[PDB]
Parts: C-alpha cells; structure tokens; sequence
RNA sequence: UAACUGAACGUGGGCGAAUGUCGACACUAGUGGGCCAUUUUUGGUAAGCAGAACUGGCGAUGCGGGAUGAACCGAACGCGGGGUUAAGGUGCCGGAGUGGACGCUCAUCAGACACCACAAAAGGCGUUAGUACAUCUUGACAGCAGGACGGUGGCCAUGGAAGUCGGAAUCCGCUAAGGACUGUGUAACAACUCACCUGCCGAAUGUACUAGCCCUGAAAAUGGAUGGCGCUCAAGCGU
RNA sequence: GGGAUGGCUUGUGGCGGCCAAGCGUUCAUAGCGACGUCGCUUUGAUCCUUCGAUGUCGGCUCUUCCUAUCAUACCGAAGCAGAAUUCGGUAAGCGUUGGAUUGUACCCACUAAUAGGGAACGAGCUGGGUUUAGACCGUCGUGAGACAGGUUAGUUUUACCCUACUGAUGAACUCGUCGCAAUGGUAAUUCAGCUUAGUACGAGAGGAACCGCUGAUUCAGAUAAUUGGUUUUU
C-alpha cells in the first residue's frame, strides 16, 4: 500500500530560527545554532502554521511514512538542544588505584581533551578528543565527576560514550573488577 | 540363540546360519519364565529378525508367541 | 487476461421425450470473445449440473455493455482462488469505470500478488458499491476521501528513446 | 509361509530333569580329566544394584545443588566415643597406607 | 508485517476481567439503590487511595463503590429517560474524574461530620506540591534519610543502592554500606530531593516514598448527595468548585 | 417330410453410411534378443532401479532455436530471387522495443531453465495481499501517574523459609482489583515488581493461519562464469 | 585379437511400546505423525577376554590452494578473585618440529602449536601390496604341478623437438642522458627477559596486565672488517 498524503507537525519556540535550504536545516536559538543535512530522506516542508513546521511525504510507502518520526525528533532535538542545551553526567569510581581525569582545552584544534590517568595501575594515558562544540568540566559539587555540555546531543552522547569505551576493563572477571566510568546522569542544562 | 531356523532367502543361508531381516531364529527364553500346562519349562522359541544386523551392528528380533 | 468483455450465456439440456421443456441456465462470464465464452459457461455448468456440451445446447450469448463507463464507481468482487493448500477465498475492491475494467484489474493483480493465473480463478460475485460506507479497504477508502488534492513529485520527463543525447540535464518537477 | 509350528515352544525340560542335569553337569566341571561326549547335541545353553537403590531413593538434585534437600549426613558412627575411635583407626589406617605406598626428574621411557 | 512486538503471553492465575465486571458493577449499583436513604458523591483526586479499605471497613452500614467513573453514571442513569431513581440523572453531573458512590442510610450531617474530621498522613503524588525542602544528608544514607536523628536510624538496605543510583542520588556502596560521597561525610554535599514550592515528578515521589517521608494528605472530598424521600441533589461545598460533565 | 412339406443347386424374369483412392511371380539383399523418450502394466529398494505392451525418434539426418552438445522444441533438405512465419527472441555483443499497462522484490556473489536432492508439520522482530476469531467512546492495543489489600507468617517440612530453597493443596472476605503469587531481593523479614484494577489520552487494534517475492535451510580445495558485460519504478518475477 | 558412482558427501543407532501438536476423518471413525519418553544393548572397577590383508600404503624434494582454527590477533559467556583455563564467534595474514620401534601404527621430548585436508589414490626417485625365469621348507596332488603359506637373489636405458617455467639478447622509431608509473609480485614471524611489581588480586599458597626497554626463534634480503672452511698462488 502507498498512502498518498502523511504528515508530521513540529511547534517551534519564540526564540528560534528555523531555515530550511534544500532539506538542509538550520536551527538557531538563545544557545548557538546547529546544521543538519537530511538530504538522503525524501520530505517536503512547510509553514502549515505560524511557529509550526510541516512535514509531507506524497505517495510514500510504510517506511517512508515512519522515517517521518526520525526527522521530526531529530529537528525536535536540534531545537532542545539550541534552547535548553543537552548535560550528561558522569561518575568515574575505582577500587585501590585512584583514576586521575584531566580537562583541558586544544585551542589550536579549539577542541576539549580529557586525559586518563592511573586506571587499574596502568602506566599507559588515555586520551580522549571531544567533539567541537562539548564541554568539559570536573565538578565541584560531587565527587569524582565529570559533566559533559553542549548543544549537539548527538556530539554530548558520543563523546560520553567514548569515556566510556575507552576505560574497559580486559582479561578480568567484572564481576569483580568494577573500576571504569559511567554515564550516571542524562538531562537538559536549563 | 540356539539355532538359525530358516533365512528366507537360500537354504544355504540358513545352513550357514546367517542374521538378516526376516531370519528365524531360536533363542532360550529361559530368562522370561514361559512355563507349560504342568510345570515344564519352555526354555527353546523361535523369533524374527526385525532389523538390519549388517547395517546396525547389533541383531534385534521379536518373539513369535 | 486480455481486453475482457462480459457476455450473458444462456444454454440448456436438450429436449427429449420425457422433457419437452428443459430448464435454461444464464450465467455472466467475462471472457475474451465468444468461443471462450461458451467454453466456460460449458465448464461450470457441467461443474454444476448433469448438463455437458453433446447433451446440450447454446440458446443464447449477448454482450452486456456498462451502462454508466463514464461514471467512476467502486467494485467488490468475492473471489476463490486455487493455490497449492487448496480453494481460498477473497474479498477485494477496485475503483474503476466499468465491470470489464474491474475485472482486469482483478486479474492483472492477483497474478502479481499471488501468481494465480485465469485458470486458477473463480469469479463469484462482482458488485457496485452504492455508498461510500461500504467501502472497506483502506487503498480506497483513501482515494474516497473528501477533497482528494495531491502533488505528482519527481516525475520523469517523456523523452523520445530515438534522440539517444540531450544537450541539458533534465528536470523532475513538471 | 505361515505356519503353526512357528509359535509353539521348541524345546521344554522339566524341574526336577533340569536341576538332575546341572549337578551332574557340575560334577562333571569339578572333574578337570573328564570331557564331554558328544557335546555338540547336548542341551549346554541351559548350564551356561545398590547404587541404582541409592539414585532411585535419593536424587542427585536433592544431594546437592541450588535444589538440594540434604539435611542430614550418613554417618558411620553413632556416639562421641565411636567417633573418637573411628578418627583414630582411620588415621592408623592413612598412616599405614602412605608408609606402604612410600616404601613401594622424570624417568626414561 | 514481520517486524512486529513480540506480544508476551502471561502465566499467572488472574485474568482479565472484560465486559462481565461492568455487568456486575452495573447489577450492584442497580441493586444498592433501592435499599439506601442517600447517594453520596465524593472525590479523590491525586490520592494514593489505599485508605479506602478502612474507610469501608469504618463505614459497616455503608456501601462504597469506586469503578469506573462512566460505569457508575450509566449504572446511576445520565438522562431522566434512563435513571433508576428519580434525580438520579442529577446526581449523575457530578462524576467526572476520579470520584465514587456511597450509599447509606445515617445522618448527612453525620456523614459530613466523618468526612471532615477524617484525615490520614500520605505520601505525596506526582504533580503535588511540596510543602517543604527535603534533603538527605552526606554521608552514611539512613531509612529515612534524615527524618528521624541518624542515632535512632538504621542504614538503609544495601540492595536500594542501584535503584538510588537508578532514581539520580549518586551514593555508593562502601563496606556494605550505602553512602553518599564518603564514609565520614566528606568531599560531597547533601542530595536535594526536593525544593519547597516545586512541582514534584515521579523521580522525587518515589524517592520519598522509598525514604519513608510523607509529605501529602488522605482528604475525601464530598460533592454532593442525592435523597431518595425528597428525590432531589443536595449539592455540598466542594461541588461548586470540582468541574461538572 | 403324413404331404413339392422342406433343404441346397440351377432355368427364366424384375429390382443402398462418411472421407480418401491392384494382384501374382522370379532373382537378389542387409537387418532380424540395439539405444533413448511419453503413456500404460508388474515387481521392489534407504535411495537408486528391474521388467514387459504400444507409439515416436536415433543408429541413416542436414537446417532454425535451446551460449554449446546423439535423445529437447520447430521443421525435415534439388539450384536461386521476392514475400511470410514456426520454435525462440527484441539493453549491447545480435537482426528486432532501454515498447505499453498493472503490481511484487533489495538478496554480505538475489534472479533471469525450473521441475530432483538437500528438506522438515523447518527456522525469519523481512515485506505485501487475504481468511477466521476477539476487543473497542459503557474508552480497544501501547504508555504515563497510583493501588496491587485482610484472615495469613494457610498446612507439612527446615538451623533459618513470612507468596518467591522444597512437597501437597490452592479457599474466603474487601472489592474497582489483586495469584495462598510473576520475577528481583533478605539468614529470615523488609523493599521493588508482575498478573489484575482505576485516573490521563483518543480511534482503531490483537491473536493464529493462508498465499506471493526475499534470507537461511551445509560448503571444500588452480582463477571463472544466468554465455559474457552488465542490469535495481530492471535488462529480475506474474499476467 | 579385445580391454584396462558423481550438484555424490558431513553431528547426533536400531528394534518394540506409550504420549502428542497436527494431517486426515462424520453415512466408514480407521489410518500416518514432528516434538519427546520408556526397555535391551564399576560406589571412580578390571589390567586373568588384542576375535581373520581378496582389495594397500609409505618416504624424499618442492609448490600452491581450502577451512572443517592447533598456535598467534581481537571479541562474547562461565565462581572466570589472580594465575591457569573451558566453551563459542570473526578470521587461512603467519607458523605447525626433532626422534625411537618392522618377531611389521603407537610412544618420547622440545615447542606458541606440533590442526585437518585437496590438487594421485572416482613414465621424477625410492621401500611394502607385488607376483617372469634359479632354489628351499610347509599344505595339497599318483603325477607334471598347484597353493593357507614362509624365505632368498633377481634388465628399460629420453630430451637436442613444441609449449610452460627460469633467466639472457634483440629489428623497426637518429643516438644518448635523466625520469614518470599502468600493470604484475609483495614480508615478516613467534617467544623470552628487565620495569610495572612480589603490585593489583588473595585466608594462604601464590600472582598478572597497559605504556617503556633489551634480546632471541623461524623466514627474507644482502655482505666478507673478523673467525673457521677451501688451495693449481702448484
């Protein structure tokens, strides 16, 4: 079955900018502003409404229909992100060796970089480069934690998963060895 | 078993006393007690090959009662 | 199965002795021409009753034009089908001008749906729905929706395929 | 062919005929100078679990494992007195065993 | 359509219920209504509702029914055409939300009276406000967090720890214990469940509820009651207030 | 025959369904228990297979198409010219359509010559079309916020066992509803959760089958094959 | 004179009886049947039960391929504390040894490991099956002789042809110098020691890993200062 008319609606806040060019999107907010290119998903848009965006697919078929939800989370996404920002939490715990995290910031590649240090007793250092637009601070309020800001939640939970991925512990029984860090925490800045 | 009875398909089968499907043999059922009208012990009854002793390396019969 | 038309077959036993007047029996076949249409009216009469082609006659074939082909109207056509499990039925629905049409259609789908072929399918029943309520699957059920306005996007310009080069790319929004 | 003769029993011996036969047979195996004659066509077919208990009565699962219901063990003594003489006969009889086993680089093959 | 849920089917003893309850809440609403004076119409709104139980074990000469809402006025009767009793259909405005019957035969005034001295310390629902500022203080985690003096408190369970780490307060688990920051309350600051005049959410309920700390209140609110000698709907004071449909 | 009463054979006379259109000698051969195929019949096997009967073909045979070929399809052959076709084809190699209509399918070596085996009542949270049953404004499916109780810590057993280590039963009340309990958990409790019910919401869903196409459903060893390039609203599949 | 089964195969038994989703079946209520289950095929024993070559395999050298992975690389699970593992997955890049025993295929050691196959078994060399002619013993035969057999000694001896391969020249475009890179080949391998650290982990016994450093095994490409070897430097 094709059904010949499906449509999705996306409210838009007062202090956003929304500009469409060629399925390339453009959100600007009180925060910063993000680009999306979603080019490859066949869709039309349109101002049904003033502060609402429309989006159409003509003659689609089921899966064309559903790929209708994807670009309006993502464009949902874009606008939380430009109005509220995306934050996530992390703790990092060990057992005997203490971890030592390290924050600074690239200015030449204008990038934050986390160094790792001390996990499990390895000498090596772990390196981490975030993505451009993350920042990166320890806090003060906790203990041992990290807190990851920015408006791309695409960029926030990637770098995220990165610490993540690169404190595994190898060759050990986890049940036994819990040192790493984790993500604890998932939320908005506001 | 005590004796090969009948290979159906030569007498010199049955005269070499060889177990295929179908061979009648006999075998002492000593063990399961089958007793005539006064007491005797039927210890001596024939039975049919059921299987294919050179495809399955062990001779399987049922008892003709 | 080709362009079908429907014809009103009217055949019967032949007279003997003991019945002067045998009974007729009138069926609606589409079928291409005529030939085929007495073939299987013969066919599902001796499917039927103890009537065959050397024990009865032909009284009657006439071709049952539409009345309204101009008029855009919903069918339903009650279907049985042989497959390798057995005899299904099937209820389905075409929007179309005329029965013949309908019927086409019809065909045409259930070899792509289902690889059935004309000798494999059974047409019981083929109606008009006069109301728009009776209408039941949704691929027309969305096409009798009020004030049907839609777009035609990405539509590939007719080219000659004799003029093999083209001095600009071509557009897709005409 | 079917045939009656099929199900009907080929060789039959009575009690008393059978118990005669086997202690004579007997008496003839004490004898290791006496053989048989003719012993082809003599009737010589006729002459020639306590873990399955433990298992049935007590299942391994309920011995031991996540499902057990074991509660009390088998022991081979009854009172203080027993068990203090069974510690030391057992300790006797280790002690014996490995000076036997004692007085009874790899080495070449 | 292959991609599909996987619809779970359920191996436990209790089913569901279907369309023979509605038949039997409508037979036993049609059938306590010849027998009692008055309706009463009462409500609980955002209430745990676990107190009905004693409410109707209290009330003996009472009977309490708390279906469905739309049940109850179909089983009451929505139009005249339709009542059972007469000013029934009046009464009928009055259920909307979560609401309930109550028939009886006693004094109005005696009911009125019950249900205004009758009031039962609750824990607080999701969208409640909270009437004060809760924290749990650093350090050791206790059952109830701080309510009462640590020195009467024994330490909460060591197996709540992933469901606090789960619900936002990142404690941890030291020598069995649950702790927040370190054993001697240090390098850490108490964990705010919540803040006074702030709306609280599910995450802050629960967390209050596993702390033991109640911050709401058990209040049945009468509307209104319909007479079966006058045949006509007394209407009560927060029947003004609570919306009609 | 009781009988010109019959039996044959003569005398004389009168008067037939459709379609197509040879016999006897003489002399002389070669081959007379070959192969393949459809249908029918008889036996079996784990599967193969082994027999007979008729017909057709080959050995004796070229031509067009199956890329190619003893057994397939079409058609049988003097030397040439013109026209039209059969079987098979029309994206290029290759003469002829990137022809028209309606759909289906995206394959980590699809498919385009399949029927046989692998192989099954086989496994797919791939995608379409249907059939049956069921729920639903008296609010269906999914979610979110809560309830999820009392006799009772039911009986036996256990060092301890309170729904949740075991065995056997598995009832009643308050009900809107709640199992002598679905899992997590405790030494045992506690606590959480599930079944079930209510509040918010807003209109169609759920289960099992059936028919298509697709994935898997077992593969070795020099580098290679829908004939090759290549083809994805096909240059694949059905009409 | 005539000759010299194959889109087969692989990982899970048979016989007999129950149970059963289902297939059938309503004028006969029979018959097949997946999934299962049940019977026959020593309390860690015994070592006092090795059960028939008609069919033939090995070895040297050397190359390549397959994966159905023994080791190395990575990953998932297991009371997997550590150490050592076990089970499974992707993966053929790289390795997979030296010996004993012929009164006739298993043992031993090193090692990271000593994985399994194909291209033969549907005119390279060399030991058995294996067997021309001589001879002996055993069995059979009156015999010549044959064999249930056992032992000894014993004749095939190319290449200069074409192709393939390995290398070396080369006409045409004046000769020569310096270059580019389509295409073809392709290379590294494993272990040990120091430090981490007697640390993490552990009741104890024991006992890692990342970064860093230094050697070695096997393979490969060169080289002759030095040391051995070679001597027609006659």
């Amino acid at each position: 079955m094709r059904y010949i008319h499906s449509e999705e609606t996306i409210p838009v806040p007062e202090n956003v900018k929304v500009s469409i060019k060629s399925r390339l999107v453009t959100v600007e907010g009180p925060r910063g502003k993000l680009q999306k290119d979603l080019s490859h998903i066949a869709v039309n848009f349109s101002v049904v409404k003033k502060g609402v965006i429309g989006l159409e697919i003509h003659h689609g078929s089921r899966k064309d229909v559903a790929a209708l939800r994807t670009v309006r989370t993502i464009i949902n996404n874009m606008i939380i992100g430009v109005t509220k920002g995306f934050k996530y939490k992390m703790r990092y715990v060990y057992a005997h060796f203490p971890i030592n995290v390290n924050v600074e910031k690239n200015a030449e590649t204008g990038c934050y970089e986390v160094e790792i240090r001390n996990f499990i007793g390895e000498k090596i250092v772990r390196k981490v480069v975030m993505a451009p637009g993350v920042e990166v601070e320890i806090s003060k309020a906790q203990k041992d934690e990290l807190i990851l800001s920015g408006n791309s939640l695409e960029a926030v939970s990637q770098s995220a998963a990165d610490i993540q991925q690169i404190c595994k512990v190898r060759n050990k029984d986890i049940r036994k060895f819990l040192d790493g860090i984790y993500v604890s925490e998932k939320g908005n800045i506001v | 078993i005590l004796s090969v009875k009948k290979n159906p398909s030569n007498p010199l089968y049955t005269q070499l006393g060889v177990l295929t499907k179908g061979t009648i043999i006999e075998v002492n059922v000593s063990d399961l007690g089958i007793v005539t009208a006064s007491g005797k012990i039927a210890w001596g009854r024939y039975a049919q090959i059921t299987n294919n002793p050179e495809n399955d390396g062990c001779v399987n019969a049922v008892l003709l009662v | 199965m080709g362009r079908l038309q429907e014809y009103q077959v009217i055949g019967r036993h032949l007279p003997t002795e003991a019945n002067p007047n045998p009974a007729l029996y009138r069926m609606r076949i589409f079928a291409p021409n005529e030939v085929v249409a007495k073939s299987r009216f013969w066919y599902f009469l001796r499917g039927l009753k103890k009537v065959k082609k050397a024990t009865g006659e032909i009284v009657s074939v006439n071709v049952i034009s539409e009345k309204h082909p101009l008029k855009v109207k919903n069918f339903g056509i009650w279907l049985r089908y042989d497959s390798r499990s057995g005899t299904h039925n099937m209820y389905k629905e075409y929007r179309e001008t005329s029965r013949v049409a309908a019927v086409e259609a019809m065909y045409a789908d259930m070899a792509a749906r289902h690889r059935a072929r004309f000798r494999s399918i059974h047409i019981l029943k083929v109606v008009e729905l006069e109301k728009t309520e009776d209408v039941k699957r949704p691929y027309i059920k969305q096409l009798v929706a009020k004030n049907l306005s839609f777009p035609l996007p990405h539509r590939v310009p007719k080219i000659s395929t004799k003029k093999i080069f083209s001095a600009k790319r071509p557009s897709t929004f005409s | 062919e079917p045939n009656r003769k099929w199900f009907t029993n080929t060789r039959v011996i009575s009690q008393d005929t059978l118990q005669s036969f086997r202690e004579a047979m007997a008496e003839k195996q004490k004898d290791p100078y006496t053989v048989l004659l003719k012993s082809n066509k003599l009737p010589m077919s006729l002459i020639r679990h306590q873990a399955k208990m433990t298992i049935e009565r007590e299942p391994f699962s309920e011995t031991f494992g996540p499902k057990a219901q074991r509660k009390r063990p088998k022991l081979s003594f009854n009172t203080v007195d027993e068990l203090a003489g069974y510690s030391e006969q057992s300790l006797d009889s280790y002690h014996a065993r490995l000076e036997e086993k004692k007085l009874l680089s790899v080495a070449t093959a | 359509p292959k991609s599909k849920r996987a619809r779970v089917y359920h191996l436990t003893q209790v089913n569901k219920k279907g369309r023979e309850a509605k038949e039997r809440l409508f037979s036993n609403i049609r059938e306590t209504i010849p027998k009692y004076q008055h309706c009463f119409v009462f409500s609980v709104d955002n209430m745990r509702n676990n107190y009905l139980k004693d409410v109707r074990h209290e009330l003996n000469d009472c009977r309490i029914f708390f279906g469905k809402t739309k049940l109850m006025a179909r089983a009451l009767g929505t139009t005249p055409e339709e009542e059972q009793a007469d000013g029934l259909h009046r009464l009928t405005r009055y259920l909307t939300g979560t609401v309930g019957l109550l028939f009886t035969n006693r004094d109005p005034a005696d009911i009125e009276s019950y249900f205004s001295n009758l009031s039962q310390v609750d824990f607080a629902r999701a969208g409640t406000v909270a009437p004060r500022t809760v924290t749990v203080p650093p350090g050791i985690v206790y059952s109830t967090g701080g309510e009462v003096p640590p020195e009467h408190d024994v330490p909460v369970s060591h197996t709540l720890e992933p469901e606090l780490r789960r619900l936002g307060m990142p404690v941890r688990m030291i020598k069995g214990k649950v702790c927040l920051g370190d054993e001697k309350g240090e390098a850490s600051e108490g964990y705010t469940i919540c803040k006074e005049g702030e709306v609280l959410d599910s995450r802050q309920t629960r967390l209050l509820k596993l702390f033991s700390i109640c911050l709401s209140e058990f209040k049945v609110s009468l509307l209104g009651y319909w007479s079966s000698a006058s045949g006509e709907v007394t209407e009560l004071e927060a029947g003004k207030t609570r919306p009609k449909r």
